[PDB]
RNA sequence: UAAAUUAUGGUCAAUUGUUAGUAUUCAUAUUAAUUUUUUUAAAUGUUUUAUCAUUUUAUAAAGGUUUAUUUUUGAAAGAUUUUUUGUAUAAAAUUUUAGGAAUAGUUAAUAAUAAUUUAUAAUUUUGAUUAGAUUGUUUUGUUAAUGCUAUUAGAUGGGUGUGGAAAAAUAAAAAAAAUAAUUAAUAUAUAUCAAUAAUAAAUUAAAUUAAUCUAUUAGUCAGAAAUGGAUGCCAGCCGUUGCGGUAAUUUCUAUGCUUUUAAAUAU
C-alpha cells in the first residue's frame, strides 16, 4: 500500500472543490461578442448598433417580398399576353413562392432568419397570400387558353411553346398538343383550389 | 531584382559587367519616394503582425488554462480511483 | 491455369520473332495430319533464344518477323506458342 | 498465390511459409530446422571428455 | 481470365436543370476599376520606339515584331491570348506584355541593355 | 467492415495527427521539418497510436 | 496540334456541348424537311418579331439556306440582326423559339438581369437626355434611349475628343446604380467620358493641380474633405 | 401536433449580420481592391473545426469556439454566412423520416431519368408514357399545392438494382449471350435507317 | 475515383465530391524470374536463388510486426522503445562489459499469435559486479564504445552459486561441451 | 499530401459540389442529383449504396460532451538527462522568449505550455515567472502564476512564499498575503541555540528494490520530478525572517497597525535574541555560474573612434545608476537584518504614499 | 552556396529558409484546377510535402453559382461565388508569432477575407503613386498629434496584453472571512 | 450459478462461373490491369554587386544497399546596443533466396597511446559473412472476410575540408535583397514511364463562345444463331470434351442469321 512512492498531492483536487478554478472567463480572450443574440452583446453594442448590424437581413426579407408582389401584380389575371411571344403563367408566381417557402421551411437550406423579419418587413396587402392565389385560380379558368399550360388557343399549337420556364417541354422530349376544357380539367382546377 | 537603368553610371570594362549601379541624384530621390510609399504599407502590415501575436497568445492563455482545469480534474479522478483499487487490492 | 508454358513470353502478352525454319510434325493420335511448325528467334538481354511455335497464320509475299501470342493447347505436344500476324 | 514466388508449383510456397510459421520457430528444443541432416551423426566419432573441475 | 471487356457501359442522362440556367447577376471589372491607356511620352513616342527600349534580352527580341503592331492603342489593347494569335513566340510576347502593363503602372521601359 | 475502411486516406479512418503532440510535446514536429536529410526516404518517425493502446502508460 | 484536342470552356449559360463522337452520333440521325407545319413564315401570328430579326441577305449568302426553308423550331445556326440594338449574331431559331435567346447584348438590356422589369428608374431620354447624341448612329438611337438610366446595357458611343467609337456601359456612363447592387468606382463618370485611350489626359489634370498647390499629392484629399452623432459600442479596454 | 409541439417547426434563426471592416492605411489607393466581380466565401477549418460528429455544436450561436464564416459581397462589405451557406461546408446530409408520411424515394419510375432506367433514350413527353404506365400528366410545381407537413425528405440510401449493383457477374456463362442482370437492353439493328420527320 | 467502374469514368483529374485520391499501382504484372545460372554451379555456398524473391520489410508476407506489449513494457514505462531490458548475463570476457541475452516480441496478425525472439547486447558495468548467469536490468545510454549503448542499471538476481564458484578459483560456469555445428565428420579417437 | 496529381489533403474536408463548367457530365447546366448519388459520392465498394459521412450518421452523444473530457491522464516519463534539458529550456523561455519582442505575458504563456506538455513546473519556474512578471510591472499575472501553483497542489517552499509576498506588497493587497500566510507559512520557526544549522538534506532519493520494481502497479513506479518531494529540503536553510519581514510590509501596506506591530515585534525580538542562520549558497539554476573565458578577443574600448564603447573586459563608461554596495539580503547578520528591515518598512511607506 | 547553382529556381538566403505562405497546385486543364494555401519553408524539394509546416486550405478559382442557398431575388447574392477554406488559427500563429513571409496571390485572398489589408501589388492604374515632402507632412502632424499617454496606452492594448482587470473582479477574487 | 423493461439506442459484413463417375485451392466467368490509341504540359540567358574580385542562390546522372540512412541555428526567419546561456552526432523493433557454412584491418578495456598497449576477445546454425534478386515501416487490386497481391521515388567514400548544414557540375516550373508582371491559368509539338476518353455509339437539336472529331471488328457443334458449295484423316479448326472416313449443323468459302450494344484475342 504505502510502499513505492508518496501519494501525488494533486489527488486532493478530487475531494476538495476549493481547488477547481478557471482563472479566466469564457470569451475573455476577445471572443465575447461571438454570440450575436446574447444579453451581454445587447448590452455592449446597444440597440441602434444592433439595427445597423441586422439591416442586411431585413432588406433580404424585403427583397423576397417585393419580388413576390411584383410577380403577383404581373401575373394576377392569369391569361393575358404580356410580351412578344410570352404570356402570363400563374405557374411562374407559384414556383417562385415555393422557392421562398423552401427558404423558410426546408431542412437543406434552412434559412429561418427570414421569418424573424415578418412582423416588420411583410406588406399589409400581402398578408392574405393563399387568398390571392385562390383569386388567381379563378382568373386561370378562362376558355381561350389551354387549361394545362395557359397559352392561347388561336396563336399556339402546343403546350409550353415560347415559355421559358415550361415543364411540358423537356430537352430531348417531344411536343405535346393543347388539351381541351371539359369536366376533367374543370375539376382539376377545382381540386387545386381546394 | 534591383533595377539598373540605362542612365546609371556606365562602367567601361572588358573584364566585367557593363553597368555599375550608381545613381543620378534624380534616381536616388525617386527611389526615396517610392520607398516611402511602401513604408506606408509595411507599417500597417507588421502592426497587424504583432496584433495577431498577442491575439494568439491570449487565446492560448485562456484555452490552455481551461484545458488544465479539465485535465487536472481528470488526473485527480484517476489517481483517486487507483489508490482505491489498491485499498481493495 | 498452367504457368510454365509461357516461359519465353517472359511476362509479356505478345512477342516479336524472326523467321528461321519451317518444318512439319505429326500430332498425337487420334489426330493425324501435318501441323506446320515455325522455328523462330528473338533476343533478350543480348541472349539469342530459339522459340518453337505453331504456325496458324497467313503468309503473303515473303516476310520475316511474326508476332507470337499465347496459349490454349493444340494436337501437337510441346508446341506451346502460336502465331498472330506476319510482318 | 502469385505463381512466381519460390518453385513452379504451389506447394513450394507453403513449404517456404513453414519457415515463417509462428509456432514453428527455432529455439532451445527445436533447432537447426533448415538443415537438420548436414549435422547429423557429426560428433559420433568425436570423443570429448566432459568437464569436471569439481570432485 | 478476362478477354471480354466491360459488362456494361454506365451512362447518365443529360437533363438540363431549370435552376442552373437561371439568370446570373453580372458585373464587368472595367466598371469597378475603369480601364485606360497612357499617352506616349517624348521618351517613348510610338509603339516601335517602345519595342526598341523594351528589347534587352537576346532571347526576348522585341524590336523585330514592330510590323505586327499597327499603332500605339493596338499595343495596349492587346492581351496574351490575342498576342499569341499574331504569332509572336513565347517569352518574347510575355516580355512585351509585361513591358506594357509595366509602363501602365507609372514605370516606363527604362532598363540597361544586357545583350553586351 | 469493408474496403472503404481500408482507405486511410480519409481522415475518418486514420488516427489523427495531434496524438503525436500529446506524446512528444506540442509544436514538436516543426523542429523535425527543417532537418537536413528529410523525406528521402525517411522522416522523423511520427507516433500516432490511439492513446488507450499506448504501451508506455497503460 | 496536341492542344487542339482540348475541350473549350462552357460557362454557366450554355447547355449540352456535343463535342464527342458519342454526343454527336444520335443527333446525326435526325433529318429535317420543311412540310408547311414546320415553316416559320406560316406562324407569324406569334413569332412575327422573330421573323423580322432575320438577316435575309447574309444567311442565303453564307449558309445557302433559303428563308422559305427555315423551320420555326429549326436547329441550324443562322445569322440575325437585332431589331432593337442592331447588332449581328449567330443563333438557331429553335433556341429563340423554345426559350428566348436574343442578341447576347439585350440580355443585359434591363438593369439587374435577375429581376427583369423591377426597375423603378426613369429611362435615358429623361434622366440624362444629353447622352442620346453620343451614341454611335445605326438608326436605333430611339430604342436605346428607352433603356434604364441604370441599365447595364453595353452600348457603343463616339468619343468626344478623337471622334472614334468605343463601347461602355450605360450606367457606367451615367454613374447611377440601383440600390442594393454593387457601387461602381466613384470616378467612373469622368473615366467613361472618353476613349479607353483618350481618357487619361483630362482626368490627370486635377492631380497636377493638387501637386501644384501644395507640392504634395496624396489620394487622401477627397476622403479628408469628407471629414470636414455616431453611436459607438462600450469597449473592454478598461 | 402543431398545437402540442410548437417548437418542431423552427421559427427562429441566426440573423445575417454585417461585420465591421478592418481599416486600410493605404487609403483610396487600395480601396478598389476588396471590391470585385463576385461574392467571396471563406469557411474556416482547423483541428477544432469541420467535424460532422460535432456539427451542431459548431453551428451553435452560443458556442464561442464556433466555426467562423465570412462573405465579401462584390461591393466590398462583409457579412456572416446565411445558414444555407454554413451547412454547405459539411458533407451532404439526408433527412428523411418515415413515421407519418411517405418520403419521396429515389430511383423510381417517375424519378430516374431515361439512360439509367432504360438503356435507351426515351422521349419525355408530358403525355402518354406507355413504358411508365401513365395516361397523361399535368405538372404543377412539386410542393405548391400539397401540405408542407406532407413533405418529409428523400431516401437515397440503397442500391438501385436495375441500374448498378455490387459483385457484377454473368448469370449464365453459356450461351455467351447473357450478361450481369444490369445489362438489359433491346437489340440494336442492322445499320440505321433514318426517316425524315416533320411528317 | 476508385469506387467508379471501368466504364463509368469521365475525368481523370479530380474527385468531384470527396473520398480518397488514389493511384492505381498495377498489382498484377506477371513479373518473372530470369535464370542466369546452371543448377550445378550457383555462386553461393549456403543459399541458392531459383525464383522471384519477395522484397519487402514489414511489407513482407506473412506479416511480422513489432510488438511492444510483452513483459518488458509490462513492468516498465519506457521513455523510448528499448530503453529498458531485462536479461541474463552471458559471458564476461571483456573488462567492464557484460553481454546480455534478452527477449522481445513479434506478432503475426495473419495467425493472430506472438513469438519471442532473442537478441544480445553489450552492457557497460563499471566495476565488474556481474557474474555469468545473473538476471540484470539494463538501460539505454550515452554511446560508450562502438557497440555498447547499454549499461547495467541494477542486478535483479545475482548468482550466489556462481560467485561461490569463483571464490574457490573455478570458472563461473563450465564451458559448453560442443561448439557450433559442422558439415564435416570429425573422427578423433582417445 | 499537397501539390501532386494525386493529392489527398485537399479532399479531406467537406466542400460544396463544383459545377463551373463541363466536368465530363456537362455539369454546368446538368441536374446532377442521381449523378450525385450513384457516381460522385464515395461508396463502400464499387456498386454499393453511397456512404454518407454527414452530420446525421454520427450519434447524438458527441455533442453531450464537456470539453477535454476525452483526455485521459498521461504518464509520460523520460530520461533524467532529458528532464534537466527540458526544465532548463522552460526556464530560459519563461525568462525571455524573444529579444525586444517579448511581451510580459509570454512568461505566463510558457509556464502554462510547460503544464500542457505533461511536465511538472518546479519551484525555480514559479519564482522565475513571478519575478519576471512583477519586474515588468504587470501584477495580476503574477498572482495568476500563484493560482496556477495552488491548483497543481504544489506546496510552495519558503523562497516561493517570499516571491509571492513581494508581489503582494507591490500590489498592496493584504488579503492575498493573509490567505497565503494562513495556508502555508504558519508553523515556520526561527533558529535558536539548540536548533542546528542548515539542516542536512535528508531525502533518500527515490529508488526501487527488485520486489518494488516487479510487483507494484505501473503508476506507483512513476516518478516525474515532483515538487513536494524536495520541499522539506528546499527549506533547510531557514529564510523565515524574510517571510516575517515581507509580512510586516504587507500588513502595513493594507493599512492595519495591530498585525504589523505583531509581525515586526516578533521579528525584532528574535533578531536580537537568536543566532544568525547560515545563508544558502547561490542557487545554480537562477543566478547561474561564471564559466571560464579569456577576454582577449574583445572590442578594445576605443574601438569606434567616435566614442567610448563599453567592453566585456572592463567598464569604461561609468555607472548609469548608483548601486547600494551591499551583499544580498540573506548574508546579513541578525542585527544588520533588523536595520535592513526598518529601511524596508520605510521604503513601503514611501511606495504607499506614491500610490 | 552550391558550387554549380541550380539555375532555374533561385532563392534568397540558403535552405531551408524562412517559413512562407504559398499558393500552389499541380498543373492541369484549367477546368479542374485548385490551389492550396500552405505554410512551408522557402526552399522546396522535389515533392512539396517534405518541407510543409502546415496546411492552410483549398482555394478554387472558378466563380461558382450558389446552389446551396435558395435562389434569391436579392441582386448582390446572385453574383457568382468564389470558394476558399482558410485555417485562421495556424495563420495567426505562423504569421503572428512565427513571423511568416507572403507570396502575392495568397495575400490578395487573405485581403478579400479581411485578415490582411490588400497587397502592395494590387494597383488601380487610375491613380498614381503619391508624392511627399517633409514640411507639409510636418504641418499636418503638428496639427493632429494625440497625447503621449493615450498613445502609449494604445500601443499597450494592441501589442501587449488586452484582457485586463477592472476593479470589480479584483474585489471579487480577494479571499473572504476565515482566511481574511 | 438468475433471469430483466422504463423496450429496434453506439449509424448497413455479406459470397450470382453449364459443370460431366470419384478424390485434389487449377482451362472457358466478373472486377483490376498490360494488349489500346497525343484533352497538360512547356522554351532558353539565373541574378544583383564596390570589377580581372567579393556578397545572395544545398538532394532527380549511373553504380544495388535486407542487423542498412542517423544530427545542431552560427545562415534566414528575427523584433534592441554589447557581452549569454545549456540542449546534437546515440539507439530499439520489423529484413528476402527449396534443399545451409564459417566470417575478419578485425571486439573490450585503457587514451585525445599503441603500422609489435593489455586480454581466456567479436560475429555465426535463434541461419552469419560473401553471392542472387530487391529503392525499407500511412499509398494498390480482389474480397462478406483473419488473407492473398502492389506502392514510386529519393542520401553511393575520401584526397586545402568552403559553408549554419555537402545535398555542390544539364534535365526548374520554388519570383531569387526598387511593385519586372498578375486582364493570369495557352503550353508547340515534345517526351517520359504515366494521365482510367467508343464522355447522350444512334430519331425532335444544342438558354455557346461553334472550336477537336467523321469512328469499325464478334460468333454461327456443345451454348443465342444455318442453308448451298467445295474438302474427304487431307487441308484445317482447338477455351474445352473433341471435330475432318464422300452427306462435316465443329474445316474453307459464299449468303443469310445470331447477340444484354466501350471487341475480339493473348498475359
Ligand atoms: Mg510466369
Ligand atoms: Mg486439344
Ligand atoms: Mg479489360
Ligand atoms: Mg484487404
Ligand atoms: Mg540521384
Ligand atoms: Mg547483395
Ligand atoms: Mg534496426
Ligand atoms: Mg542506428
Ligand atoms: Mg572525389
Ligand atoms: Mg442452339
Ligand atoms: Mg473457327
Ligand atoms: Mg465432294
Ligand atoms: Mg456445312
Ligand atoms: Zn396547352
Ligand atoms: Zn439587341
Ligand atoms: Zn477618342
Amino acid at each position: 500500500l504505502y510502499k513505492g512512492i508518496p501519494r501525488p498531492a494533486i489527488t486532493n483536487l478530487h475531494y476538495e472543490p476549493a481547488w477547481r478554478y478557471t482563472l479566466y472567463q469564457a470569451g475573455a480572450h476577445g471572443a465575447q461578442l461571438s454570440n450575436p443574440r446574447s444579453p451581454f452583446t445587447a448590452k455592449v453594442l446597444g440597440d441602434e448598433l444592433m439595427q445597423v448590424r441586422d439591416i442586411k437581413s431585413v432588406e433580404h426579407c424585403k427583397a423576397w417580398f417585393d419580388r413576390l408582389q411584383y410577380l403577383i401584380n404581373l401575373h394576377y389575371e392569369a391569361v393575358g399576353d404580356i410580351g412578344e411571344f410570352k404570356s402570363r403563367h400563374t405557374r411562374h408566381v407559384h414556383e417562385f413562392f415555393v422557392a421562398f417557402h423552401d427558404a423558410l421551411s426546408s431542412l437543406d437550406f434552412r434559412d429561418t432568419y427570414l421569418f424573424d423579419q415578418f412582423k416588420a418587413v411583410r406588406p399589409p396587402e400581402l398578408s392574405d397570400l393563399f387568398g390571392i392565389f385562390l383569386e388567381m385560380e379563378a382568373n386561370y379558368v378562362h376558355e381561350d387558353y389551354c387549361p394545362r399550360c395557359s397559352l392561347p388557343y388561336s396563336t399556339t399549337r402546343y403546350c409550353g411553346e415560347g415559355d421559358v420556364d415550361t415543364p411540358f417541354r423537356k430537352h430531348r422530349g417531344r411536343w405535346a398538343p393543347h388539351q381541351k376544357w371539359g369536366r376533367e380539367w374543370y375539376d382539376v382546377v377545382a381540386r387545386r383550389a381546394e | 531584382r534591383q533595377i539598373r537603368p540605362y542612365y546609371n553610371l556606365p562602367s567601361k570594362s572588358e573584364h566585367g559587367r557593363k553597368m555599375t549601379g550608381f545613381l543620378t541624384p534624380y534616381r536616388h530621390w525617386m527611389w526615396k519616394q517610392n520607398e516611402l510609399w511602401r513604408n506606408v504599407h509595411e507599417a500597417q502590415f507588421e502592426h497587424l503582425r504583432r496584433v495577431y501575436k498577442r491575439q494568439w497568445l491570449e487565446s492560448f492563455r485562456v484555452n490552455a488554462d481551461e484545458y488544465i482545469y479539465k485535465y487536472n480534474i481528470t488526473k485527480a479522478a484517476q489517481l483517486a480511483q487507483w489508490e482505491c483499487e489498491m485499498k481493495e487490492q | 491455369l498452367f504457368f510454365l508454358r509461357m516461359w519465353f513470353l517472359y511476362g509479356c502478352c505478345l512477342r516479336f520473332v524472326l523467321f528461321v525454319l519451317c518444318y512439319y510434325m505429326s500430332p498425337r493420335l487420334p489426330s493425324s495430319g501435318n501441323r506446320r511448325v515455325l522455328y523462330a528467334v528473338f533476343y533478350l538481354y543480348n541472349f539469342v533464344w530459339m522459340l518453337r511455335c505453331f504456325f496458324c497464320c497467313f503468309i503473303g509475299l515473303v516476310m520475316s518477323l511474326f508476332i507470337i501470342e499465347g496459349g490454349g493447347f493444340v494436337d501437337l505436344p510441346g508446341v506451346k506458342y502460336y502465331t498472330r500476324i506476319v510482318s | 498465390i502469385a505463381h512466381w514466388y519460390c518453385g513452379h508449383k504451389f506447394r513450394h510456397r507453403f513449404m517456404r511459409d513453414k519457415r515463417f510459421h509462428p509456432s514453428l520457430q527455432a529455439s532451445h528444443d527445436a533447432r537447426n530446422r533448415f538443415s537438420k541432416r548436414r549435422h547429423f551423426k557429426t560428433n559420433r566419432w568425436n570423443y570429448q571428455q566432459a568437464y569436471r573441475d569439481m570432485p | 481470365d478476362q478477354t471480354y471487356g466491360p459488362h456494361k457501359s454506365y451512362k447518365y442522362t443529360y437533363m438540363p436543370d431549370p435552376r442552373k440556367l437561371a439568370p446570373i447577376e453580372t458585373t464587368q471589372r472595367s466598371e469597378i476599376v475603369p480601364q485606360s491607356i497612357r499617352p506616349p511620352t517624348s521618351y517613348v513616342p510610338n509603339h516601335e520606339t517602345f519595342l526598341e527600349r523594351a528589347d534587352i534580352h537576346r532571347l526576348r527580341p522585341t524590336s523585330d515584331f514592330k510590323a505586327s503592331f499597327k499603332d500605339w492603342n493596338d499595343l495596349f489593347t492587346c492581351d496574351k491570348r490575342q498576342l499569341r494569335v499574331r504569332g509572336i513566340p513565347r517569352m518574347t510576347r510575355d516580355a512585351i506584355r509585361t513591358a506594357v502593363q509595366a509602363f501602365q503602372n507609372g514605370n516606363p521601359p527604362e532598363r540597361f541593355d544586357t545583350k553586351e | 467492415s469493408f474496403k472503404y475502411a481500408t482507405k486511410l486516406q480519409h481522415d475518418e479512418m486514420r488516427q489523427p495527427y495531434y496524438i503525436h503532440e500529446k506524446r512528444y510535446g506540442i509544436f514538436s514536429n516543426e523542429r523535425n521539418i527543417a532537418k537536413a536529410r528529410r523525406g528521402l526516404p525517411f522522416i522523423t518517425p511520427l507516433y500516432t497510436k490511439h492513446m488507450n493502446l499506448w504501451d508506455t502508460d497503460t | 496540334s496536341r492542344w487542339s484536342s482540348v475541350w473549350p470552356n462552357m460557362r454557366y449559360g450554355s447547355m449540352f456541348l456535343s463535342y464527342s463522337v458519342g454526343r454527336k452520333l444520335p443527333m446525326k440521325g435526325v433529318n429535317w424537311v420543311t412540310r408547311d407545319s414546320n415553316r416559320l413564315l406560316n406562324f407569324s401570328n406569334r413569332y412575327s418579331a422573330v421573323i423580322s430579326d432575320i438577316d435575309v441577305k447574309r444567311t442565303e449568302e453564307e449558309l445557302n439556306v433559303a428563308l422559305s426553308d427555315i423551320r420555326w423550331n429549326d436547329h441550324r445556326r443562322i445569322y440575325w440582326k437585332c431589331s432593337f440594338c442592331g447588332s449581328s449574331y449567330r443563333k438557331n431559331v429553335s433556341v429563340r423559339t423554345k426559350y428566348h435567346a436574343g442578341c447576347n447584348f439585350c440580355k443585359k438590356k434591363y438593369p439587374s438581369e435577375v429581376r427583369g422589369e423591377q426597375h423603378g428608374s426613369p429611362p435615358v431620354s429623361q434622366a440624362a437626355p444629353e447622352l442620346t447624341e453620343q451614341l454611335v448612329d445605326n438608326g436605333k438611337r430611339d430604342n436605346l434611349a428607352t433603356l434604364a438610366v441604370t441599365s447595364k446595357f453595353y452600348a457603343e458611343w463616339t468619343c468626344r475628343g478623337c471622334g472614334g467609337s468605343y463601347r461602355s456601359t450605360i450606367r457606367s456612363r451615367t454613374g447611377q446604380v440601383e440600390a442594393g447592387q454593387c457601387t461602381l468606382h466613384p470616378d467612373i463618370v469622368a473615366w467613361s467620358a472618353y476613349c479607353p485611350s483618350c481618357s487619361w489626359r483630362p482626368n490627370m489634370v486635377p492631380i497636377a493641380e493638387e501637386v501644384s498647390r501644395s507640392g504634395q499629392f496624396l489620394g487622401l484629399e477627397r476622403s479628408m474633405e469628407e471629414l470636414g452623432p455616431i453611436p459607438r459600442r462600450k469597449r473592454l479596454a478598461c | 401536433y402543431r398545437r402540442m409541439f410548437p417548437e418542431m417547426i423552427g421559427r427562429t434563426g441566426e440573423p445575417v449580420q454585417q461585420y465591421g471592416q478592418m481599416p486600410i492605411w493605404a487609403g483610396p489607393h487600395r480601396q478598389h481592391a476588396n471590391k470585385s466581380e463576385h461574392n467571396w466565401m471563406f469557411a474556416e477549418i482547423g483541428v477544432n473545426v469541420g467535424h460532422e460528429a460535432l456539427k451542431k455544436l459548431e453551428l451553435d450561436p452560443t458556442n464561442e469556439k464556433r466555426r467562423r464564416f465570412v462573405i465579401r459581397q462584390p461591393d466590398g462589405t462583409l457579412r456572416s454566412a446565411k445558414m444555407s451557406e454554413m451547412r454547405a461546408w459539411y458533407w451532404k446530409e439526408e433527412w428523411a423520416d418515415f413515421r407519418f408520411w411517405a418520403p419521396q424515394m429515389e430511383w423510381g419510375i417517375e424519378n430516374t431519368p431515361s439512360q439509367e432506367q432504360y438503356q435507351e433514350h426515351v422521349p419525355d413527353t408530358t403525355d402518354a408514357d406507355f413504358r411508365k404506365q401513365r395516361r397523361i400528366q399535368s405538372r404543377p410545381v412539386k410542393w405548391f399545392y400539397e401540405s408542407h407537413y406532407t413533405r418529409t425528405g428523400s431516401f437515397a440510401g440503397f442500391q438501385p438494382l436495375r441500374f448498378m449493383q455490387r459483385r457484377t457477374e454473368r448469370e449464365v456463362r453459356w450461351p455467351d449471350v447473357i450478361n450481369a442482370a444490369v445489362q438489359i437492353q433491346k437489340r440494336k439493328p442492322a445499320a440505321y435507317i433514318f426517316k425524315a420527320i416533320p411528317e | 475515383p476508385w469506387w467508379n467502374f471501368q466504364t463509368e469514368h469521365r475525368q481523370r483529374c479530380v474527385l468531384m465530391y470527396g473520398g480518397a485520391r488514389t493511384k492505381n499501382t498495377h498489382n498484377a504484372n506477371h513479373r518473372v524470374f530470369i535464370k542466369k545460372y546452371k543448377r550445378n554451379a550457383f555462386p553461393n555456398r549456403t543459399r541458392h536463388h531459383w525464383a522471384v524473391s519477395m522484397t519487402g520489410v514489414l511489407s513482407q508476407r506473412p506479416r511480422r510486426m513489432p510488438w511492444p506489449y510483452d513483459l518488458t513494457s509490462l513492468i516498465f514505462n519506457q521513455p523510448r522503445q528499448g530503453s529498458d531490458k531485462i536479461g541474463y548475463v552471458v559471458g564476461t570476457s571483456m573488462l567492464k562489459t557484460a553481454v546480455v541475452a534478452t527477449n522481445h516480441m513479434v506478432y503475426y496478425p495473419k495467425f493472430n499469435q506472438r513469438v519471442s525472439r532473442t537478441k544480445r547486447f553489450f552492457a557497460h558495468d563499471e566495476d565488474l559486479a556481474c557474474v555469468e548467469g545473473d538476471l540484470v536490468h539494463i538501460k539505454q545510454c550515452r554511446k560508450i564504445s562502438k557497440y555498447k549503448h547499454y549499461y547495467v542499471f541494477s542486478i535483479l538476481e545475482p548468482n550466489v552459486e556462481g560467485r561461490e564458484r569463483l571464490k574457490l578459483g573455478l570458472k563461473a560456469v563450465p564451458p559448453p561441451l560442443f561448439g557450433y555445428p559442422v558439415s564435416r565428420r570429425i573422427v578423433k579417437l582417445n | 499530401k499537397v501539390d501532386s496529381f494525386h493529392a489527398n489533403t485537399q479532399y479531406q474536408h467537406a466542400w460544396p459540389l463544383l459545377s463551373h463548367d463541363d466536368l465530363g457530365n456537362s455539369d454546368q447546366s446538368n441536374n446532377t442529383k442521381n449523378i450525385m448519388y450513384s457516381m460522385y459520392m464515395p461508396k463502400r465498394n464499387k456498386g454499393t449504396a453511397p456512404w454518407f459521412r454527414g452530420a446525421d450518421t454520427y450519434s447524438v452523444k458527441y455533442c453531450e460532451q464537456g470539453r477535454y473530457e476525452y483526455q485521459r491522464y498521461l504518464m509520460i516519463n523520460r530520461f533524467p538527462s532529458e528532464y534537466k534539458k527540458h526544465f532548463l529550456s522552460f526556464l530560459s523561455n519563461i525568462r525571455m522568449s524573444s529579444g525586444s519582442a517579448t511581451i510580459p505575458q509570454e512568461a505566463l504563456h510558457w509556464l502554462l505550455r510547460m503544464i500542457v506538455d505533461n511536465f511538472n513546473p518546479q519551484h525555480v519556474h514559479y519564482i522565475a515567472a513571478m519575478k519576471t512578471l512583477q519586474s515588468a510591472g504587470e501584477l495580476d499575472m503574477a498572482r495568476d502564476v500563484w493560482k496556477i501553483m495552488e491548483r497543481q497542489q504544489t506546496w510552495p517552499c519558503t523562497a516561493t512564499i517570499c516571491a509571492y509576498l513581494d508581489v503582494c506588497v507591490e500590489a498592496g493587497e493584504k488579503t492575498w498575503a493573509m490567505e497565503a500566510w494562513n495556508r502555508y507559512c504558519t508553523e515556520l520557526k526561527f533558529l535558536e541555540p539548540g536548533e542546528v544549522d542548515p539542516k542536512p538534506i535528508s531525502r533518500v532519493p527515490f529508488s526501487l528494490t527488485r520486489e518494488e520494481l516487479l510487483y507494484l502497479p505501473k503508476w506507483k513506479k512513476h516518478f516525474d520530478h515532483d515538487p513536494n518531494l524536495d520541499v522539506m529540503d528546499l527549506n533547510r536553510f531557514n529564510r523565515t525572517r524574510e517571510v516575517y519581514l515581507r509580512m510586516a510590509q504587507v500588513m502595513l501596506a493594507g493599512g492595519e497597525r495591530n498585525a504589523f506591530q505583531h509581525f515586526f515585534t516578533k521579528l525584532e525580538e528574535a533578531m536580537l535574541n537568536k543566532p544568525t542562520p547560515v545563508p544558502e549558497p547561490p542557487n545554480p539554476h537562477l543566478v547561474r555560474r561564471p564559466r571560464w573565458a579569456p577576454y582577449e578577443h574583445c572590442k578594445s574600448v576605443h574601438h569606434s573612434p567616435w566614442r567610448l564603447q563599453n567592453n566585456g573586459r572592463a567598464l569604461a563608461l561609468g555607472p548609469p545608476v548608483t548601486i547600494e554596495d551591499e551583499m544580498q539580503s540573506r548574508f546579513f547578520s541578525n542585527d544588520q537584518f533588523l536595520v535592513h528591515s526598518v529601511k524596508e518598512v520605510l521604503r513601503i511607506v514611501l511606495q504607499e504614499h506614491k500610490r | 552556396a552550391r558550387a554549380v547553382i541550380k539555375r532555374r529556381s533561385p532563392q534568397l538566403w540558403g535552405a531551408p529558409g524562412a517559413p512562407i505562405i504559398r499558393m500552389r497546385g499541380h498543373h492541369v486543364v484549367w477546368k479542374f484546377q485548385s490551389y492550396d494555401l500552405v505554410v512551408e519553408h522557402t526552399h522546396k524539394r522535389r515533392n512539396s510535402d517534405i518541407r510543409l509546416l502546415h496546411y492552410l486550405g483549398k482555394h478554387c478559382p472558378h466563380p461558382q453559382k450558389s446552389l446551396w442557398s435558395p435562389d434569391t431575388p436579392v441582386a448582390q447574392d446572385r453574383h457568382l461565388f468564389m470558394l476558399t477554406t482558410v485555417d485562421i488559427d495556424a495563420f495567426k500563429y505562423w504569421f503572428g508569432v512565427k513571423r511568416c513571409r507572403l507570396s502575392m496571390k495568397p495575400w490578395a485572398l487573405l485581403a478579400k477575407a479581411g485578415l490582411l489589408p490588400p497587397s502592395l501589388t494590387q494597383n488601380s492604374k487610375i491613380m498614381p503613386k503619391p508624392l511627399f515632402d517633409k514640411e507639409s507632412l510636418m504641418r499636418y502632424y503638428l496639427a493632429n498629434r494625440k497625447d503621449e499617454d493615450v498613445m502609449a496606452r494604445e500601443k499597450y492594448l494592441n501589442y501587449e496584453n488586452s484582457m485586463v482587470k477592472t476593479e470589480e473582479e479584483r474585489a471579487a477574487e480577494r479571499p473572504v472571512a476565515p482566511y481574511l
